[PDB]
């Protein structure tokens, strides 16, 4: 590699990320997994958000490319480091209980935002050209600002239950 | 006359790199919290 791609974490989302980390690892509080707003729906939101915010948009080539890419990227990378060591039992439970459950499903916004945090070093693996880099970082920041604009409405940390002791045994 | 940047290759490359990611652990950057220890005390 030659250029370390700095994806740039939005400073508005940093307090949420720090709280997320704390809530999961330190507080050991976990929400009921079933996510009504899954990654697929979030991608759909973002895709249609472009065309409705603009007037004569034709970047659907890249929008669809991004949606397809993110979907598979999130899917293929799910389980490796898109979740904390404390989220292992969630991953385990999903696969064991529903072997037909899509990895791009079942999980909601927190995991998609999780992706954007880890993609930072991931982009350091990928030697992207300036054109594609600038265009992509644009979409990513558009996505980040879309999330950040709904940090209170979409991201909810109140409905978190302290994971039961036996459940802790399925993580650590 | 202009050729727009293409995301297809980037995603190809990025996913290929993701294929090489073993299940380690998600960690946040040093500025956010930093959960890594430094090799020292020696």
């Amino acid at each position: 590699s030659n250029a370390e791609v700095k994806v740039k974490i939005p400073e508005e989302l940093k307090p949420w990320l720090v709280d997320d980390w704390d809530l999961i690892t330190r507080q050991k509080q976990l929400f009921y997994l079933p996510a009504k707003k899954n990654v697929d729906s979030i991608l759909e939101d973002y895709a249609n958000y472009r065309k409705s915010r603009g007037n004569t948009d034709n970047k659907e080539y890249a929008v669809n490319e991004v949606v397809a890419g993110i979907k598979e990227y999130f899917n293929v990378m799910l389980g490796t480091q898109l979740l904390y060591k404390f989220e292992r039992p969630q991953y385990a439970e999903i696969l064991a209980d529903h072997p037909d459950a899509p990895m791009s499903q079942v999980y909601g916004a927190p995991h998609l935002l999780r992706l954007f945090v880890r993609i930072g070093a991931m982009l350091a693996y990928t030697p992207l050209d300036e054109k594609s880099l600038a265009l992509l970082l644009n979409y990513l920041h558009d996505f980040l600002k879309y999330l950040a604009k709904n940090s209170a409405t979409l991201f909810s940390a109140s409905d978190y239950e302290v994971a039961p002791p036996e459940y802790h045994r399925k993580a650590v | 006359d202009y050729v727009q940047p293409q995301l297809r290759r980037p995603f190809e490359l990025l996913i290929a790199a993701a294929m090489e990611r073993n299940p380690t652990q998600f960690q946040l950057p040093n500025e956010l919290t930093c959960t890594t220890a430094l090799p020292g005390s020696s």
